[PDB]
Order: C-alpha cells, then sequence, then structure tokens
RNA sequence: GUUUAUUAAAAACACAGCACUGUGCAAACACGAAAGUGGACGUAUACGGUGUGACGCCUGCCCGGUGCCGGAAGGUUAAU
RNA sequence: GGCGGCCCCCUGGACGAAGACUGACGCUCAGGUGCGAAAGCGUGGGGAGCAAACAGGAUUAGAUACCCUGGUAGUCCACGCCGUAAACGAUGUCGACUUGGAGGUUGUGCCCUUGAGGCGUGGCUUCCGGAGCUAACGCGUUAAGUCGACCGCCUGGGGAG
C-alpha cells in the first residue's frame, strides 16, 4: 500500500483506445486489493525531448495504495506494450489526492 | 536553382580553422566556405579577419540556390563565436535564429587529453 | 538555448545565453578536463573571495 | 508547499538562468525551504514544473 | 567451475584427479525407448576419414523432433549423455507418456512443464519464438522452421532473441549474428545444462576417446606417402600447406542454398 | 607401457589444453558412375587444420626479407 | 576505504523517546577472526570515448620523445590466497574536568508564534580562554597541567628490512 505516484505515456492520438486501457491497467490494482487516491487523464499534452517521434504523448497518471507485488507487473505490461513510450514511478511521503 | 528561402548555418567556429556550412532547411547541403582552404593553410588561419571571410566567401556561392534568411546552429565553436553571425547577415542573410545546442563535451566521455597544454 | 532576432539588422539581442549554458559550461571542460586535483579547489576558492 | 498546488504559483525562485535562486534575497525559515525543496523535486521528474525554456 | 554443485578432482592421490566426480546422473536399465550406432566406417570401400578405431559408438537418445507443445508435463530424473555432455531429463507428459528432453540446470520440482502457441511463456518443450518476450538464452531453434533442433544440447552456446529486428529475423549467436531466421522457429530456454563436463579437461586419456575410436594424433609428421613434406632426418624445414585445400585462413564458400550470412565480420 | 615383429627396444613419442582456423548451415570431406552412409539422429563450446609436449608460470619482441592472405584507392594489359 | 540518478528484496547502523524488565551480564586486547588502496594468479570474458605500452609521421647535437590522427591496459569484477607502503591530534583507553564565552549545523521543550527566533538546550562540529604550564615563534582544561587499567612498540652508527 506504498502511495505509488505512476506516470506513464502512451501514443497521442488513440482517444478511443485509452479510456478502456485505464481499465486495463487498474484491473491490477483491483486486484491487490489495492485503491486509487488520483487518477489523470493528462491529454495529448507536447514533449521534453523528441521520443518515439509523434512529439505529443497521452499522458497518465496516478496515485495508487498498491503493494510491491503489482509494480513489476506494472512496469512488464507498460513496457511489452508497444503503444508506451516512457513510464516512471514515485512513491511514499504520504497519499496525493489532489489533481495536478 | 534551388528557391528554398530558409538555410541552416553550422558554424565551424573553430578552435584550428573557420569552415561556414549552409544545409537546406531539410538537413542536405547548399552552400558553404573556408578560411584554411582559401589561401591561409597553417597556424595563421583562425583570425577574426579569416572568420568573417570564410562566411563572406560562404555568401558569394549560397546567393544562387535562392536563400533569404537562416538559423545558426552551434556544435563547435572556438574563435570567434558570434563573427561569423554577422558576417552572413552583412552578406544579406538574415540570421532569424541561434541555436546553441553545442556538445561541451560532458565529463564520462573525457575528450583528447593532448600535450598538459 | 534557442534565441530569435528579430527584422534581423543584425541586431545582436543573442547575448543573455552568457548567463550558464553559453559561456560556464568551460569550468572543467577546454580540450581535455582538468583530470587530478578540481574537487577541493572550488572549495578553496570560497576562502579568497571574503572581500 | 510539501505538495503540488502551491509550486505552480512560487515560480518566481527560477532566475533567468533557469535554476532555483539562493534565498539571500527574501531570507525563508529552513523548515519551509527544505520542504519546498522537495515539492519542487516531485514536480521536476513530473514535469508538472516544466524546468526551463525549452523544457 | 565457480559454480554449485562443481564437483572438485580429488588430492593427488592417483594418477586420475579428474574425470567428472558427478554423483546422482547414471541410472539404469536402458529403459523401452532407446538405439544404436553403427559398426565402423564402411563408406564403400577406401574409407576417408582417418585413425578410426571404430569400436562401441555406442547407445544414442531417440528423441527429436519434440513436437509434444501444450500437453502439459512434469520431471522424474536427469540424466547424462556421453555424445554431447549434456543435461539431459524424463519427462512425464499427463496425457500418457514419458520423453527424454534437452534441459538446463537444475529444472526439476518436479515443475510446471508446458509450451505453445500463446498459451505459455514457461519452461516449455517447444516454444514459438513469435508468440514470446525477449531474452538472452533461447536453446533449441528449429534449424529451418520444421527441421528440428539445431542445438541438441544446452553447453553454452546463448543463441539470443533480438526485439523488433528485419520483421522476426531474430538471434544474435556466435560466428555470425546476422544469420537472420524468422521468429517462426522454436526455443525452448536454455543453454547452459552441464557447464561442468565442458569447462574442465575429462582427461589425458579418459574412456571417451580410447575405449570404442581414435581421434586424430597425426597428419604431418612421419611417412611421406601422405601429406606434402618431408625428406627425413628430423629435419622437414619447407613450405608444406595443406594440399589442394589450404589451412591458416582462406575461406573455401561461394554459392549454396540458403546461404545467409549478410556481414561476418571474421575477426 | 609393448610401440615402428626386421638395425635402435626408446635416448621414437600417442597424450591433452588452445590462440587461430574449414562450414550460418543439402554443414567440411565424396572412397562409388547414381547414392547422401560417416560427421548424424548432428551446430561453428558437436565435427575437421598443420601441430601441441605433466603442472604452473611464461611466451620478451624485432618486420629489413619471405611466408599467410586479404583488399581496392589505381597502373602493368587476357577469355569478355 | 568509498558509491554519486531512483527502487524491490535481505532491511546495516542506529538513536529522538512515554517507559517495562533484570541488577556489572561491563570495559579494553595479544596469538588469531573478519576486512584488505597499489600489484601479480586468474578462469571465461563483458570488448564505447581517452590514453602507458602498441605503431610511426615529425622537432633531430643521440629522442630509445613528448606531440597528432590511429593505440590497449586502466573503467570495473562473479569469486578468493591478498599485509599493505603516505589510513600522523607526526597521538589509546577514558572518567571526573563546569571561568568559559563565539560561530557553523541538527533535533527539539516553552511563547497573543504581531518576529528577522525570543527564553532555552543536548548531540554533531569547530572557534581558540585564565591560573598555571613557560625558550623562538606561542600553545593557553578537557590540548601536552594533575590521576590512572595496559594488548603493545622503544636496545645507538653501519650491519636490514
Amino acid at each position: 500500500m506504498r502511495h505509488y505516484e505512476i506516470v506513464f505515456m502512451v501514443h497521442p492520438d488513440q482517444s478511443e483506445q485509452v479510456p478502456g486501457m485505464i481499465e486495463r491497467y487498474t484491473a491490477a490494482i483491483t486486484g491487490a486489493e489495492g485503491k486509487i487516491h488520483r487518477l489523470e487523464d493528462w491529454g495529448r499534452r507536447q514533449l521534453a525531448y523528441p521520443i518515439n517521434k509523434l512529439h505529443k504523448a497521452h499522458y497518465v497518471l496516478m496515485n495508487v495504495e498498491a503493494p510491491q507485488e503489482v509494480i513489476d507487473e506494472l512496469e512488464t505490461t507498460f513496457r511489452f506494450n508497444d503503444a508506451v513510450i516512457r513510464s516512471m514511478v514515485m512513491r511514499t511521503k504520504h497519499a496525493v489526492t489532489e489533481a495536478s | 536553382r534551388k528557391q528554398v528561402s530558409d538555410g541552416v548555418a553550422h558554424i565551424h567556429a573553430s578552435f584550428n580553422n573557420t569552415i561556414v556550412t549552409i544545409t537546406d532547411r531539410q538537413g542536405n547541403a547548399l552552400g558553404w566556405a573556408t578560411a584554411g582552404g582559401s589561401g591561409f593553410r597553417g597556424s595563421r588561419k583562425s583570425t577574426p579577419f579569416a572568420a568573417q571571410v570564410a562566411a563572406e566567401r560562404c555568401a558569394d556561392a549560397v546567393k544562387e540556390y535562392g536563400i533569404k534568411n537562416l538559423e545558426v546552429m552551434v556544435k563547435g565553436p572556438g574563435p570567434g563565436r558570434e563573427s561569423t553571425i554577422r558576417a552572413l547577415n552583412a552578406a544579406g542573410f538574415r540570421i532569424t535564429n541561434i541555436t546553441d545546442v553545442t556538445p561541451i563535451p560532458h565529463n564520462g566521455c573525457r575528450p583528447p587529453k593532448k600535450r598538459r597544454v | 538555448i534557442k534565441v530569435r532576432e528579430n527584422e534581423p539588422f543584425d541586431v545582436a539581442l543573442r547575448r543573455f545565453k552568457r548567463s550558464c549554458e553559453k559561456a560556464g559550461v568551460l569550468a572543467e571542460v577546454r580540450r581535455r578536463e582538468f583530470y587530478e586535483k578540481p574537487t577541493t579547489e572550488r572549495k578553496r576558492a570560497k576562502a579568497s573571495a571574503v572581500k | 508547499e510539501i505538495d503540488y498546488k502551491d509550486i505552480a504559483t512560487l515560480k518566481n525562485y527560477i532566475t533567468e538562468s533557469g535554476k532555483i535562486v539562493p534565498s539571500r534575497i527574501t531570507g525563508t525559515r529552513a523548515k519551509y525551504q527544505r520542504q519546498l525543496a522537495r515539492a519542487i523535486k516531485r514536480a521536476r521528474y513530473l514535469s508538472l514544473l516544466p524546468y526551463t525554456d525549452r523544457h | 567451475v565457480k559454480c554449485k554443485p562443481t564437483s572438485p578432482g580429488r588430492r593427488h592421490v592417483v594418477k586420475v584427479v579428474n574425470p567428472e566426480l558427478h554423483k546422482g546422473k547414471p541410472f539404469a536399465p536402458l529403459l523401452e525407448k532407446n538405439s544404436k550406432s553403427g559398426g565402423r566406417n564402411n563408406n564403400g570401400r577406401i574409407t576417408t576419414r582417418h585413425i578410426g578405431g571404430g569400436h562401441k559408438q555406442a547407445y544414442r537418445i531417440v528423441d527429436f523432433k519434440r513436437n509434444k507443445d501444450g500437453i502439459p508435463a512434469v520431471v522424474e530424473r536427469l540424466e547424462y549423455d556421453p555424445n554431447r555432455s549434456a543435461n539431459i531429463a524424463l519427462v512425464l507428459y499427463k496425457d500418457g507418456e514419458r520423453r527424454y528432453i534437452l534441459a538446463p540446470k537444475g529444472l526439476k520440482a518436479g515443475d510446471q512443464i508446458q509450451s505453445g502457441v500463446d498459451a505459455a511463456i514457461k519452461p516449455g518443450n517447444t516454444l514459438p519464438m513469435r508468440n514470446i518476450p525477449v531474452g538472452s538464452t533461447v536453446h533449441n531453434v528449429e534449424m529451418k522452421p520444421g527441421k528440428g533442433g539445431q542445438l541438441a544440447r544446452s553447453a553454452g552456446t546463448y543463441v539470443q532473441i533480438v526485439a523488433r529486428d528485419g520483421a522476426y529475423v531474430t538471434l544474435r549467436l556466435r560466428s555470425g549474428e546476422m544469420r537472420k531466421v524468422e521468429a517462426d522457429c522454436r526455443a525452448t530456454l536454455g543453454e547452459v545444462g552441464n557447464a561442468e563436463h565442458m569447462l574442465r579437461v575429462l582427461g589425458k586419456a579418459g574412456a571417451a576417446r580410447w575405449r570404442g575410436v581414435r581421434p586424430t594424433v597425426r597428419g604431418t609428421a612421419m611417412n611421406p606417402v601422405d601429406h606434402p613434406h618431408g625428406g627425413g632426418e628430423g629435419r622437414n624445414f619447407g613450405k608444406h600447406p595443406v594440399t589442394p585445400w589450404g589451412v591458416q585462413t582462406k575461406g573455401k564458400k561461394t554459392r549454396s542454398n540458403k546461404r545467409t550470412d549478410k556481414f561476418i565480420v571474421r575477426r
């Protein structure tokens, strides 16, 4: 229940794939019985560097009260996903529940 | 003979020489010249008079490709940092940007040590 | 590190990048770096500056 | 100032070279500055504090 | 030899410190499904493969193809094979059958053996590389995509799946890493079973090269009735190549079918 | 050791590691005119060159010449 | 010694505290136990960029050279005989030492927290203060001036590591 602040970057224009693909990431968190403090559609925002060439991403952030048994599974199912630009995980010093 | 309007000026400033290298708005060659190869080849070819003459002599050729304005791309400076910029603009090619991306280069690649010098 | 000039009569507004990135980055690196002996030297210099 | 909603209002402490200025200029208490330092860190790596001009 | 169990040679108390000392990998009888290898060279007639001495080949492990994919299985034993130094093991499949498989270092527990199109990523019989992740270890490789195992043995030859290379044309291996063969080939995972039997000398001799054969021992030295050299008096001293065919570098290949090697940096 | 019974009876040396080497595989070798049988029920840590001289250190150096070949900037000047 | 981003696991040391429970189970150590900067042995390699050797063009009173392109080893190390030299209060074990006063920092008790910290107060660290002690630089109580438990080293040139 570590309070994993996790930002993941998917492919920019797949606005119809992603609403369900968050359901295909949260599905690992509920399994754990772990729980979502915040969960943010950051949208088609631009990039700091030229990664995976379409100069934007579809950014998603969440703050999960979820155990260590999920995070190497999450890391895997972001990484094995050819639609995932980059993905990163911060944790603890309380929870965030306020949007960005 | 190209009517590109836009050029991209790789100003090799430099520590030993001066080569003002214009590519097009896409990335292939367009026009160029130098100090050392224009009549100077030795311990005398990077000088603030030479670095301005390199740019002016690059401009005498570059004119034929139909090109009015440019950016400046810095990826290896030296004597003199602003001299080759002023000298393309003097010779009428408008400097609308300076892109100072220049690789230092940073610690771990540790560039040539040479004589203690 | 990207900086316009406008109307470009060779304006020379390009000048403010001396603050660090263009100009300060040569403290370590020139041909060659310093390699040995620059680490306690940074804090040695703090004592020459008390004036 | 430990967390997000306040550091989007405190970008005044970024000097023009794109870096966080030494507090000599206002004079803050150590606890509060050392809080804001970690609020800034999470906003750096998450690009919610988008550090210097081109990024 | 730095792994465990390493099994070291004895103290200097006898002429044989090595060979291999491993307990727990010879068993009997030679179990129902088996066969042997035949006589001496007998090619018909003037034999071209030198020195011979060809008795006792002897028995070999009859399991090739190994295409039994998604029927799950479990592990009784592991053995040896002296033809390949290998870590070969007894795999009971839960339809109603026993096989002999080319398994890695300690694949027993009796474990969770199962393979195939999409169904598993586990320890797995023969597994299509197009269906599964990237990795260092691969082993089997059906040498062209329906033929059979390129490697019949787990002797350290790490053949390595690269990711998105050239439309499915993977592997990063030994003598030519642009071998370029399709991920429609089958893996098993993986290439380290018995390091120990091959990371050290077995002997000077041991049974592997005197009870049933002779190896090479001569070609150039003695009697000029063979090689291009060299008079006698212990002198030789000349220019003597491997005629008509060459030796210490030249290459031999021009054309052939497949012939996919593409860069082959040599040395 | 019983090894070239037949000059020596070893004062021959068959070991066995290995850098390089033959082949990305109808793999090298082809005995036979047609086998594809050795190697294979097998992969370049299987199998072959040319050898190795317990074991463990140790293999400085030195490219003038001649090997080994491998190449392509360019001249000698053939089928084409 | 010695690592520079952050994290999952084994979760070092600690060490700020309402206390509970036992009453010196203690300190400090030689032979040994672990650790062990430079280096050799590796056994198989992971085989950028730079640069000893490697290889020369060059500056030639000889360069057997330093350049400058090209150049490995050093980068680091699974694993383990590693002694070992510059890791100096030229210096352990420490309790009592209570003129002190000044900073640099860390945690924290108490304030109409109108406050730049006021009244406090240990720890981590440095500053550098009498009576003495005393050459000359000045060191001035935790510091060499008192008092001490030892596991020590200390046998003069040159004989030696």
